[PDB]
């Protein structure tokens, strides 16, 4: 029951190798190897057929075939019940003692989850036949007393090294739009009418490596951006995005909460392919995807959702609940404090988080020099119940960046306290 | 014969490494000498790996099979996939080495109990792997009868008693 | 030409491994392994077919198929001309000398005999393909002189360790009766009419571990008793003998000689299954098998035929020829000496054996205390031409036990000399 | 991305020993302990040895294939003949060894060039052999993510750039 | 050519380990270096293990076969069962090793004799096993012709003369 | 471009093992073997099919099938595209460094040539699949700089040990005559009329080991003699040549030049089979093959063509161009110097060679003692531009033997200078 700091969608998690069923259900057998003798157990693949195991929480949606298709999307597993790989264990017993060699079949546990609002809505476990486990020890005394012990609970145990590799996969019921031309410094993409019926992804790449502001018109809905895993190197053409149908995706930043008006500040690289997931919008008027290259130190925010904070004319408590970034990653908040701009400090502000701990940096956003600029006003070591007042100029725009340091809850809560 | 558990029927895993009486040398043996490494093995498949059922009035073969394969390893499914094992030993200098092979088994029991003792007992031996005994010899040397011959089923490992209650 | 101290019937003898035909008839081949090189010869079972050899003295009765059925009864040999077992020999030559590796196929020699009155009436030899022989030695000089040597006699030589494992098997032309209920302390079994047509076995077990007297009504005919080999452990039911159709049998005691009126004194165990062979009786009146539990020191005779000695009213020589027990085992003789019982010693007796040597213990059998009792009168170190007189009370019953010490002849001869 | 050679199209051998992103553990892994020798291998044949084509507008799969197989190894003809490879490692005393296998590949490219840089590029990965990574572990030990997972294609040997001009 | 035995026809086993002229390298050879262990072998079966009959006026092939297989090993029955042999050698450090394989044979003769000498002789070579010659080399080194090439049939073991009289 | 000191005909040359195509065309693959790990590459022959390579200068005459038939004649290669042989390479990496294992397929290069007048008229190269090559070295740094290198020329490279085994084979378009009876000391063979249509070979053996003079009637045409390779041992009959259809032949002496009137002096052995090639003779009158056993020291010439020198009545230059023997082998010249025999020395002679260097021995041939005799007149260390005059008796017959010491040209030129 750990916090998964990821947006909604499908994830395939490799939960490690060396899984095997309880009660010697996967025991191949045991060799007693006498002193000065070698013993060996071989899986020579004289038949190629293997026996994967499978469990599911909903068999209609997450069927074995469906789960296998996701395992292919994530890890490119080609063959699920045939192997040509062999494994063998060999061991010579010492001159003084006999040895016991116990060999088991094993599996790699892959977990497919449908993750929605911090909950696992659908769950499937696929056990891929692996290359075995051998336990050697001193041969037990045949005169050893026989302890009557109950058969333990039905299920799996893990005997391999700790592993938890999470890989996101494209939801194959959501269409993929492609911007074939690598985008220039400023680009606007008209979102087609199919967005009315379900969410979609837009596959694109940038012409020039740099930091970019990504947002919808009017900053709603929020966006999610991923990177295609392993797209670098491989095929290429000058002014054309090379699609290899890579469906394994690495989450960068963004969130699902529908009222989170925002934009993304992300460091994008020329040699990579990216996916933006645009949620379903039921409106009849056309929405747009706006890309804008950013020069200057707004790169400090690189890889962050910037949440625009609204209705702050009232004083005191102002909470904003958002999907927490993972430890070490950013979430940001933009504040245009109320009042007319001269140089009076507007009702002193105090900034804190509620669920998750974080560092915290306050910037004033310069509006119109020649491009945007951030001036560091103050840093904060801890954000949880922080109450160091700060006076901001009314009418000025400020950005507060939170770098997460402990992940207690799925959501991080941000409070912009307006004091006097 | 005493068993400290409640009244009813049980399926029990008696462990791996059981060898059967009178079939010690059925697979044959191997002779080497003078620093030679001798190897013997077997790729057990379904045609040479036969289970032995010793059923009883209340527990027939299908009843033994289904209850063993539900709790413990499914040996029918496992039998379809060839698996190899082998042993090797280097013969000593200036002496001869004899080495013989026999199948090992998992012993399973299905027991009925009245709260003091086992009233009924069916037995299943599932082919597991194998076991070699070796001996150094010369033509003039007489050797123990019991080296060649096992008169009663026994376990070359420690015996086990891992139990599950059928129909709880 | 050794003495086989066993009753009539069928026996399968494993006469050892490493048998091979003469004149390199079973040579796989020879490797010349040069210094600092390894050489290897493999039997990888790419074909499963093996080639057993077979000879028989009578091909109509002891046919190959019949012999194989006996080998199965005795050793549970399942497969006679197919193997999945592999064997391999590997050897590295030293830095200074070349080595020769000679590899042969080998066989295990199983011998089926029909043994009747101390003679082999029918004989079959089955050679079961085994796991080979390797002979390594210093590589011979190719310049070595060529000695013209005649091809030696056609047949087998044995190159494995000495072995002679004798296993009796049930004669499958003799029916098996079963007493399903474990016998109580006293049991009487009515022998069915089929005994008129051929001998039979009766399979039984005892309810309580102890010593038992087994005899026919009027002590004729003599009985043979065997133990089923490997019946212990395995399946079981409370009041029911568990038949696993075990046909491998270990002779305990008893004999075939038709005039040997006797009973058996045997130590029987609850966890075992036993066979009694009742010979053919041509009478039209029903015979019975009588079991009687014996408490007290008549257990001294445990595992022995007790021969009742008749017509001893004459004085001097009284010979009794019987199948000799093996070295270390018992044969016993019961004597009710002639005359009326007061306390006069009846014409002094002297006890000796003729063919085989043995220890010898004289007991007086107490008749009616509360159960039988043996009083040790005297022991004798050697029995062959022993002439230590002893005076026995007329009308009293004495038992003489012979523990065999050298097995010169199939029959042991017992002489109860009645002196004056 | 700079390439010092004349204008035109080229077929190029980028070398052996390439491993592909996200398929590190597809073949499974192997666990041993206490001085045991663990062996893993594979007899690659056509049904489990699949080439990966990443073609481009001007260079389609048949064009990649024919030009690679004319200059370099004919992998189609070679695929008909089974070939084995295996790795072995002895587990340390009193510790556990994990070992996993993945296919290696020859990387081939077909590149178009304008005298400063590669304008176009198709890629072919031909199954070559295999590569094992191993690690010692215990149940309590956390280990690097990057041990289990390769996010970008790379070469475990030195990369090569052996070129031939197509239609000179 | 002198033979000290009576007048008549004989079948004779001349021994194992015969190699044949001009076919030294027919099976090919193997090159290794720098501490590599090189292994070569063969699973001889009927399609690649051909007997060589060199018959004579009075002794035809069927006559050679039947008399050899009656007294000595039945090579026709033996040929139906695959059998493997292999040799291995570790290449030295910083030098190259060449290793080539050839079949060995049992040589059988059927001879007619008049009490001083062999008047007639048919020869049969039965495939037995194999034999490797090895040599260390470098590219500049010239090596003996006779290493690669056997001009006359010979025996790498000691020759034998084990005889049986046909029709006594 | 070496001088082949052989007569016209067909030759199969094994040019060695370890051949492989350039540009890693025969690379099986490379293993990176980490420290304290073993790596192995196996060719297990799970399929028996191999892929020989073949090139030819004339595909109609030297077709693959034809070339294979010659390879069989020469080396008895049985199977050309199927193998049951396995090869494997195993290597453990040291504790400190990783190792690279590169394995290739390899071939043995067999070359079939049609050799005519010192030229290769037809040429075929057959590459027989061999048992592989392994190259191990220290694992290269993956950070090693990538050198852009051009694909090298298409063809083969040799990585095995140096080898050049030349074996002549019978031209299968030339008939073979057989003298079944081992020839006595003096034999004459009538050459059949088929010699009008093409050259032929005559297979024969000698009854008695010795030196023999072989010649046609009138010493034209010249003869070539070969030995059948491997004919010794094997089948035999008293007075009958045992043909094993051995077509591999070793050249002894003789030449093709049509005007070279000559005879052969050869050491022939009883246990061998020989072939004499008689060229096509277009005459309508029958020619003969004359064998004559020679006792005495004419054996000094053993294995030599003896060229009879004609038209020497003129003085000065007298050149004779003949196929040069190989280094260490003989060519001989017979001279009956002009003039009537008394004991005047005929116009002093001087003997030299032109192309090839040689030793040189001058004999006077004794005509009619009881068989021929050679008297050594003088030896010469070097023959190239040798000018040591010698005076020979007019009418006497002299033989000059040249043992070749350097092989610069296909032909050796002999000059018998007649001085004054
Ligand atoms: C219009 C607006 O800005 N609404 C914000 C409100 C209120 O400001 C807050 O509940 C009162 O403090 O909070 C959220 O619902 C929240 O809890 O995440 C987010 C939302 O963006
Ligand atoms: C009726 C009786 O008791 N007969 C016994 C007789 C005589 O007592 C003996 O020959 C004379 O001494 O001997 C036997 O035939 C014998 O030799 O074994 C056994 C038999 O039990
Ligand atoms: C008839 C005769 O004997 N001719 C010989 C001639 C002349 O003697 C020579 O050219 C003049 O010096 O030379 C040859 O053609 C030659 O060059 O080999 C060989 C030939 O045997």
């Amino acid at each position: 029951q750990t916090i998964l700091p990821y947006p909604n969608g499908l994830y395939v998690i490799n939960k490690g190798d060396g899984y095997m069923r309880t009660n010697d259900k996967d025991l191949i057998g045991t060799l007693l190897i006498e002193s000065s003798t070698s013993g060996s157990i071989i899986q020579p693949r004289l038949r190629n057929t293997t026996r994967p195991l499978f469990n599911t929480s909903n068999p209609t949606i997450f069927s074995q075939e469906y789960t296998e298709a996701r395992l292919n999307d994530a890890f490119n597993i080609q063959l699920f019940n045939t192997s040509t790989t062999l494994f063998k264990f060999v061991e010579e017993a010492p001159t003084n003692k006999n040895i016991s060699m116990k060999v088991y079949n094993t599996y790699e546990k892959y977990e497919l989850i449908n993750y929605q609002n911090g909950n696992i809505d659908d769950k499937a476990e696929y056990y891929l036949p692996s290359l075995g486990k051998c336990e050697v020890s001193d041969a037990p005394s045949p005169q050893a007393p026989v302890v009557e012990t109950p058969v333990d609970q039905d299920g799996f145990i893990q005997t391999g090294p700790n592993e938890n590799i999470i890989v996101g996969v494209i939801n194959p019921s959501e269409n993929i739009e492609e911007i074939s031309t690598p985008i220039p410094d400023d680009y606007t993409y008209n979102i087609p009418t199919s967005i009315q019926n379900n969410a979609c992804y837009v596959l694109f790449k940038v012409n020039t490596t740099g930091v970019y502001k990504i947002t919808t018109k009017n900053n709603l809905p929020p966006l999610i951006i991923y990177e295609a895993i392993g797209s670098s190197n491989r095929n290429m053409n000058s002014n054309n995005l090379s699609n290899d149908n890579i469906k394994a995706i690495k989450y960068i930043t963004g969130l699902n909460r529908s009222d989170a008006k925002s934009y993304l500040i992300v460091s994008l690289f020329k040699d990579k392919n990216y996916y933006i997931r645009i949620p379903q919008i039921s409106s009849s008027t056309t929405s747009q995807l706006i890309f804008k290259r950013e020069l200057g130190n707004i790169s400090d925010l690189a890889d962050s959702t910037v949440n625009i904070l609204d209705n702050l004319n009232t004083s005191g408590t102002h909470y904003y609940t958002r999907q927490s970034p993972d430890v070490g990653n950013y979430i940001s908040y933009q504040l245009t404090i109320p009042g007319d701009f001269n140089n009076i400090a507007s009702s002193i502000f105090s900034f804190r988080t509620r669920n998750n701990q974080g560092i915290g940096t306050l910037y004033r956003l310069t509006e119109s020099i020649n491009g945007y600029n951030l001036i560091t006003i103050n840093n904060y070591s801890d954000l949880l119940n922080n109450v160091e007042p700060i006076s901001l100029l009314n009418g000025a725009t400020y950005i507060f960046r939170v770098k997460v340091t402990e992940l207690n809850n799925y959501n991080i809560i941000f409070d912009a306290y307006r004091n006097s | 014969n005493n068993v400290n558990l409640a009244d009813g029927n049980y399926v029990v895993n008696r462990g791996d490494g059981w060898i059967l009486s009178r079939q010690n040398q059925n697979l044959g043996g191997n002779i080497s000498n003078n620093g030679c490494t001798a190897i013997v093995g077997d790729l057990r498949i379904r045609e040479t790996a036969t289970p032995y059922y010793y059923p009883t009035a209340s527990f027939n073969e299908e009843y033994i099979k289904n209850n063993v394969q539900n709790v413990f390893a499914n040996f029918t499914e496992a039998s379809e996939i060839p698996i190899g094992f082998e042993f090797s030993k280097t013969a000593p200098s200036n002496k001869s080495l004899y080495m013989y092979l026999q199948y090992t088994y998992i012993r399973y029991e299905i027991i009925k109990v009245l709260q003091n003792t086992v009233t009924e007992r069916a037995v299943l031996y599932v082919p597991s792997l194998g076991y070699v005994k070796s001996i150094e010899f010369n033509s003039e040397e007489q050797i123990d009868k019991n080296f060649y011959f096992t008169s009663q089923d026994k376990c070359i490992l420690n015996e086990k008693f891992i139990y599950k209650k059928i129909d709880d």
